[PDB]
């Protein structure tokens, strides 16, 4: 059916072709991966212009109609899902592997026969490396702290963000701290409010310890700053998803008057009504109100008077962070009140910036709330949306230490263990599988020395250099000098990246590769 | 002196355009009204003017030719203030 | 292949341009819209008929469409750096695009990588932008000082605009209009109305507070010491919130019961306030014809319709609170002032309120000959009431006219000697572009900027640290001398805002449009 | 002599805004005074 | 007829429009009036680029549909004509009297009485010039020489040759003495080869006291160079125009052959023939042949053999300027050869060009012959072809001083004594006229402040100092210091304009403006 | 004088951009070699050249790298022609191509 607009491949062709495409999308990225790395302008068809050296993200936002592509595309993002920050990285691999794979078919190999070797050979890898690992929380307390930032750091060399990299990163290993626990090993990220406004530089991105909100604070008479009212427990506020408004059904209504006489009723019904509600908040002890809908003119001023600070709507994750963030309770109705259900905070003011007519506010918290608010600033729209990027990746790398305490020292040697150590199996494979083990690890091998290419050093070079060095020793850790410092060993230079994601890449790439190889028929149509 | 006199100069120049108009609607000869009335002004002041009705020149305030000491005040104040936030334009971009 | 349909890609050389190009051509469109002898720019939109003449870098930036991604980051940073402080829209682009102009030269023809001549540059901020904090004078204290400083700062930033001219007494207002609030660094308690007619120099600060809306059907056209009651309430039928109430009644007379019954809670309510003893009723909202006829019948004069901007004004020069509860007359702060008669501006009715108590919101009238003239005279002050605003809040001041980034340049260059190799490099393109600015600042004026430029960094070489541009001898005199200072918040941030530009974009190796819809 | 060159010339959008403007107070000239005649638009 | 696509002007605009047409031409060329001016590149239609700081020659490059401009177009063309090189400077005087003329109506003067006003201003100007200029042939001889040079000079600063300037002027002058008598002041640029080709640089541009012309020299044996032939007079050559082939009729043929008799006869007929002419040649005495039509190859190779170097081939022109160099007779017949009707030149050999494989050859004379050639050369195409008409000018400029020794002193002065004497003359003149007066002198300082302008002095001050100057001291020659040195008087600095053209060029505007003011009707039509 | 002497020093400057480009494509440290280069030139010598092979600074008399005297004279002649001949433009005009 509809055989016309319908082309066919298999082969000859096609392999390469697919192939080739891979790389090709691979050539773009590569000069992307690595602490001299480089960021790439991507364009919305609508008009929207991002800058970011995040793989995913890159990829994501190349409008590409080539199948295999199209793959690689959410090869970079199913690992951003799994662990945030192979991207850049999986699809190197993934597309070396390739070339290899096929060089390998000119010299009469079976395609689905090099899938098995390379899955095989990888297997492999991922053990010599779960076996040279080493692990942290199972160590210190002050030393996981540290580790557990010496991992965020690395994880940020490679952005803009990078500058500032002391800041961004221990603002990533607190942000994470504070909503997880040792035990469950889990990161929840909706405790953690990603919000970012511009201004300043990156630098002025700091961490709150409660939430932010975008508020007028009710009536313009209000104060701006609410203190712990003398001497009490901090500041109470009420956290009511009531309206201050005379209450309505919720089926009809149709509230027939008769005569003069129910009117006059209802006349002083809402009159006083709104005294219901006003002395209700009064009656619970607080000092703020943070109502999720709006309020009357009427019962707007007499918060005025009563000295009760408003916020007229606030959002569903916004109501409930205020809660989670004070230590308060969502109370219904109004008679619903009382001092115990409140919310605890610890200040409340209204942030002013710049001139910017808009003018948000903040609700702090002095001790370590279950949740944080990585409020990130800069000098134009582009460098924030980068940089709350750039936070997340490394965001993402301190939930994976909890989830799995295991380090590898990257600096490209966490790659080199693996090439030395499957090409070692190599020699013992002989025959077929050694052309694919030989194939695997020499893929591999591109990872280093692409950083070398980046860094401006010698490939060739510095890869016999890393391969030595990490075997007339030990098959540790010696990474390439990236930057500079006085030599190799990730391990002085701080570099690392957590194994459970290492591991995730280095499978992700292969199991794609295993699946591309085995398609030896295709058939395209086109959009009637 | 210099700078300042040309500039001056030319701006006294100008001011003769309501007078060279005015003469030239009424079919009049302006270069001739305009000097008649340049030399007649050497000797009368604020008063000697031309006058449609008597076609050429004679004076403008006893022939109740009166005309709002304001009107003329904010018409000059305006226009030189006007060619001042044009001679500032040194370029036009279209934009949209 | 990959990709498709209309996308394009630009790799390493290409990408690279693009963005040069167009950095470098945003900055070449807003150099002439810079220093006191300055040129405005003319521009129109879809209407056509919208035309606008401006020296507001910012401004230029924000209207002209472009395509060019380079372009747009340089666009947005303007954006940005007008918010923050209001001001240094101009010396932002072009001294960010100045520094990229400088890398591409460091790159194309001497062969340095981008990441090294950010490495470099990133130390030259640190830098550059230390001296200026490590040099900033401030008067914080002596209110009677800071006055002078202040006032200084309104004094140049207002040059190179229209107001240039008449610029000392536009000082006086800005300064004046600021303090008269000394505190709230939002400028939306300033309003500002205009009018054609008569020279720019006839503009004004009513410190009595001018407002728009006459009261009253036929009411008193001026009250007397007024005791007012400024409100916000429901003044068009009530019944507040209880939506859903019906009137079933079986006879027309149980209607016209109802009827009046309601033109009676108006007179209730008219009533819960005339109880506040007050000579004047202001209401955010409106007022219908009966609700009014109360009024022009108790002498209270009914002056309805100042939204919500148009009371807080109000509330802030009178002193009184909003309110919208009359449940009860005081516990309600009650405003007052000496006056509030009708004025005419130039065919138009105001109202000029007068002697208010200390008003913390004021009324700045421009007046211009054309509607060009009052637009940009409109924004040529805010780019006045927006530093001041800021200097309130950041007492901290630095001389400029060329000054203060060439004292950065000095600086720049010196540390620029305890450095590796390449990175040096990128550190002297540093101060070279900083120095671009007094250049192109020299430039729009008509001297042999090369020249001038030289003798000032010459100074500032030498010592000195205070010589500046006098953009008219064509000398370099003293600028602390000549009361040319400028925000410290102002400079910091164009040498911070810029910075951060440069880097964003010499990263980029790669641009790719896609299939635009 | 040899000094500073003005690379830039829009020294032409001035005097075409003039000309271009000027031509404007031209279709009025005819309107000025009790031999002023009127326009019909 | 023809009703429709067809446009009226008059007056209100009309005017406005010519008048702003003409502004607008001259703005352009202003940029290239001076000694520090500058040149336009022009682009043929067809692609062909030009490059030069000529009035006419741009003007009539710029395809332009004004039909004013069309006037000014050959305003500058007529004078390039008469003169060669008012040009660049005729246009300019011609718009500033248009703005100045048209100032003057819009304050009530009729266009036609403006007109009579300026033809009476300028007759006056030109008067006031020709009293103050001064002589130069009845004066001196090596004088003569010298301010003949000095004008040459002066009229080539505004050129790219300006460079080599002493060259190019010194050979401008010698070019034309060479050719024109001092009695009949005739310089006929038919005795002037202005040829140039490509090579060297500017400076490698000599003066041929011979001609040159494109020749392989017939036959490749043939020597390159001839010597005077021992002792002899000098070298003879053969100018004839009659082919080195058998003789034919010139009215029919079919030469009827018979029998083996007759055809026994033509063959020894042509055989025998090509030495009656290769003899004829040889007893007039010759060293080399010169003839109009080519030779075939037996006549070829008897030239050769007979030492008698030949040019196959010469046009017109060419041949006949052999003769004029060399003092030959242009002989028709081969039998009305003659030793008395040869030759006698002094050299000739075959030129040598790069690699170019090409290469011309060359007849000299050391003698002031009667007939010169420029021969100039050049790094590129444009420098060449511009130089030859900067060369060209000069040339013309040598002309004007025989045909009219007088001379004024340029650099702006010569238009300032006019607008001096012309401006005084409006006084006297008051009323109607006197505007005009004013007008003529005031559009006059024009030119001057242009100079000014590009040479980058304030205009109304240099202005005031050239008038003031000239006149607090004498109604002389103070000019613009358009380049520098100390200080005005072009006397001293050497710059001097030809008076003859000055006159035509004042008038040719004057004129020019004369008939434009007369317009005030306009009617155009499409292109059916 | 003055101004001119900026001209002056920037022909030494586009001329010393030849060997920088020669270093260029061969790939060197170009900014790093030429500067050594001009050095040597500079203080005497006048006889090192670009030995782009090592990437250092050799003496080319002694490593027979001759260049005939027309061709380099021609370059910086003919190119100095070029470049006055386009400085001098302050307008072009292309005509209604056909
Ligand atoms: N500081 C560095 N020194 C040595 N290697 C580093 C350094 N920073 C990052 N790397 C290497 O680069 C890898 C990260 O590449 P990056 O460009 O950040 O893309 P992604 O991390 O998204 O794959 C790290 O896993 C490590 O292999
Ligand atoms: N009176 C002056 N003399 C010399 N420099 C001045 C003077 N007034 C302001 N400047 C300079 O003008 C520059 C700002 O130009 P402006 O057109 O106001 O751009 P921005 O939008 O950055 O304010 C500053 O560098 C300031 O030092
Ligand atoms: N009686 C008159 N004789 C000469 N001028 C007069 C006479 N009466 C009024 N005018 C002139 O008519 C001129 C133009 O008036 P008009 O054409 O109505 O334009 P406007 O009044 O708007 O300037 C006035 O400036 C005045 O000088
Ligand atoms: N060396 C100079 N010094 C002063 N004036 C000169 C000098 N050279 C040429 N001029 C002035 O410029 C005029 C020539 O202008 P030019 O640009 O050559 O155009 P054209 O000669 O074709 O009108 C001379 O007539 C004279 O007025
Ligand atoms: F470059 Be990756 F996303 F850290
Ligand atoms: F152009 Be700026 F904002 F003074
Ligand atoms: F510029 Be001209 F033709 F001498
Ligand atoms: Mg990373
Ligand atoms: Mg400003
Ligand atoms: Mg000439």
């Amino acid at each position: 059916k509809d055989q016309g607009n319908k082309k066919r491949q298999h082969g000859l062709e096609a392999k390469k072709s697919h192939i080739l495409a891979a790389r090709s999308v691979a050539s773009i990225i590569k000069t992307s991966l690595g602490p001299r790395g480089l960021d790439k302008i991507l364009i919305s068809p609508d008009g929207e212009i991002t800058i970011t050296n995040d793989g995913a993200t890159i990829l994501s936002q190349m409008e590409l109609d080539n199948e295999i592509a199209k793959l690689l595309v959410q090869l970079s993002k199913s690992q951003d899902d799994e662990i945030g920050d192979g991207t850049t990285g999986v699809v190197v691999l993934a597309s070396a592997l390739l070339d290899q794979a096929l060089e390998l078919i000119q010299k009469g190999i079976h395609p689905i026969k090099i899938a098995n070797g390379f899955d095989e050979a990888a297997k492999l890898a991922i053990s010599k490396l779960e076996e040279t690992c080493d692990d942290i929380s199972a160590s210190n307390d002050e030393l996981f702290r540290d580790f557990l930032l010496r991992a965020a750091k690395t994880s940020l060399g490679s952005k803009i963000v990078s500058k500032d990299h002391d800041r961004f990163a221990e603002m990533a290993v607190e942000a994470v701290i504070n909503v997880m626990d040792k035990d469950r090993k889990d990161v929840d990220f909706d405790l953690i409010k990603m919000q970012g406004r511009v201004g300043g530089s990156i630098s002025d991105s700091k961490l709150i310890n409660g939430v932010i909100l975008d508020k007028d604070f009710s009536h313009p008479q209000m104060p701006k700053c609410v203190l712990p009212k003398e001497g009490s427990d901090g500041v109470k506020l009420a956290i009511l998803t009531c309206p201050f408004e005379p209450p309505k059904p919720k089926t009809k209504h149709k509230l027939d008057i008769s005569s003069v006489e129910e009117y006059q009723k209802l006349q002083t019904y809402e009159q006083d009504k709104f005294k219901e509600m006003i002395d209700d908040v009064k009656k619970a002890g607080a000092d703020v109100v943070i109502c999720q809908w709006g309020f009357d003119d009427e019962a707007n001023h007499l918060l005025l008077q009563n000295d009760l600070p408003a916020v007229r709507w606030v959002g569903g994750q916004e109501l409930e962070h205020i809660a989670i963030s004070t230590n308060g309770r969502i109370v219904p109705r109004f008679q619903d009140l009382s001092k115990d259900k409140l919310g605890t905070c610890s200040r409340i003011y209204e942030q002013e910036f710049g001139t910017t007519k808009d003018r948000m506010l903040i609700i702090e918290q002095s001790k370590e709330t279950k949740t944080v608010t990585c409020f990130v600033r800069g000098s134009n729209k582009m460098i924030v949306d980068e940089a709350e990027r750039a936070l997340h990746d490394s965001l993402c790398v301190v939930r994976n230490l909890v989830k799995d305490s295991r380090v590898v020292y990257g600096g490209g040697a966490a790659e080199v263990t693996m090439s030395l150590a499957v090409s070692e199996e190599a020699d013992k494979q002989r025959g077929i599988d050694q052309y694919a083990f030989r194939g695997f690890a020499q893929a591999l091998d591109t990872i280093p020395m692409t950083l070398a290419e980046n860094s401006g050093l010698d490939p060739i070079g510095t890869l016999s250099t890393l391969k030595s060095k990490q075997l007339k020793e030990k098959i540790s850790n010696i990474g390439v000098d990236c930057l500079g410092y006085g030599s190799n060993d990730m391990k002085e230079l701080f570099v690392v990246d957590p194994f459970i994601g290492k591991k995730q890449q280095i499978l992700l790439a292969t199991q794609l590769c295993r699946m591309i190889l085995k398609i030896d028929n295709v058939i395209i149509s086109g959009k009637d | 002196e210099g700078v300042q006199a040309f500039i001056w100069q030319e701006f006294a120049s100008a001011l003769e355009v309501i007078p060279t108009t005015l003469a030239e609607n009424a079919g009049l000869n302006s270069i001739k009204v305009v000097t008649e009335l340049r030399s007649k002004h050497e000797n009368g002041e604020l008063n000697d003017g031309i006058s449609v009705r008597r076609s050429g020149t004679t004076n403008t305030y006893e022939e109740h030719i009166l005309q709002p000491v304001l009107v003329s005040t904010s018409a000059i104040t305006l226009a030189s203030e006007c060619v001042k936030s044009i001679l500032r334009i040194d370029d036009i971009a279209f934009s949209r | 292949q990959i990709f498709g349909d209309q996308v394009t890609e630009e790799r390493a050389e290409n990408a690279r341009l693009s963005a040069f190009v167009g950095a470098i051509a945003v900055g070449d469109l807003v150099k002439s819209t810079l220093g006191p002898k300055g040129m405005d720019k003319l521009l129109q939109s879809a209407s056509s008929n919208t035309c606008m003449v401006t020296n507001d870098g910012a401004t230029i930036l924000k209207s002209i469409p472009l395509d060019n991604p380079a372009a747009k980051v340089l666009v947005n940073i303007s954006k940005v750096q007008d918010d923050e402080v209001g001001d240094g829209t101009t010396s932002v682009t072009v001294l960010s695009a100045e520094l990229l102009r400088e890398a591409e030269k460091l790159i194309d023809q001497s062969k340095i990588h981008p990441q090294t001549i950010i490495e470099g540059y990133r130390l030259a901020s640190a830098a550059a932008l230390d001296a200026l904090t490590k040099a900033a004078v401030d008067n914080s204290h002596d209110k009677t000082m800071f006055r002078e400083d202040l006032i200084h700062i309104a004094k140049t930033t207002l040059s190179s605009k229209i107001l240039s001219q008449d610029k000392d007494h536009f000082a006086e207002l800005a300064t004046n209009a600021i303090l008269r609030l000394k505190g709230s660094t939002n400028l939306e308690h300033i309003q500002i109305i205009k009018i054609l007619g008569g020279k720019l120099s006839d503009s004004f600060l009513d410190e009595g507070f001018i407002l728009a809306k006459k009261f009253g059907n036929n009411q008193p056209k001026r009250i007397e010491n007024a005791k007012i009651l400024i409100a916000n309430t429901t003044l068009d039928t009530d019944k507040v919130k209880i939506f859903g109430t019906k009137f079933k009644v079986d006879s027309t007379a149980k209607l016209a019961q109802l009827e009046k019954a309601e033109r009676e809670k108006m007179k209730n309510k008219i009533a819960k306030i005339s109880k506040f003893g007050i000579n004047t009723f202001i209401n955010r909202q409106l007022i219908y014809d009966y609700p009014e006829q109360l009024f022009t019948d108790l002498g209270i004069n009914s002056i309805e319709h100042a939204d919500f901007e148009g009371v807080e004004r109000l509330a802030l020069v009178t002193g009184g609170e909003v309110v919208s509860t009359f449940d009860e007359p005081s516990k309600c702060k009650l405003g007052e002032c000496d006056v509030i008669e009708e004025i005419m501006l130039g065919e138009q009715p105001f109202l000029k309120f007068s002697g208010c108590k200390a008003g913390e919101a004021c009324t700045i009238v421009l007046r211009g000959a054309t509607d060009q003239t009052l637009d940009e005279a409109e924004r040529s002050l805010h780019d006045a009431l927006s530093v001041l605003s800021q200097t309130t809040k950041e007492t901290r001041t630095v001389l400029g006219g060329g000054c203060a980034e060439m004292v950065m340049s000095k600086a720049v260059d010196t540390e620029a000697q305890n450095i590796d190799g390449k990175k040096s490099l990128a550190v002297e393109a540093f101060a070279r572009a900083l120095r671009q600015l007094p250049t192109i600042l020299a430039d729009n004026a008509g001297f042999d900027s090369s020249e001038l430029v030289s003798k000032l960094r010459s100074s500032i070489y030498n010592g000195i640290s205070t010589s500046g541009l006098d953009l008219n001898n064509g000398t370099i005199a003293d600028m602390r001398q000549l009361g040319i200072v400028e925000s410290y918040k102002l400079k910091r941030a164009v040498v911070s805002s810029a910075s951060e530009a440069a880097e964003v974009l010499l990263r980029v190796d790669n641009i790719i449009r896609a299939r635009p819809r | 002599n040899a000094t500073f060159k003005n690379k830039e010339k829009p020294q032409e959008v001035r005097k075409a805004n003039i000309i271009a403007a000027r031509s404007v107070a031209d279709a009025i000239r005819t309107s000025l005074g009790p031999k002023g005649m009127d326009k019909m638009i």
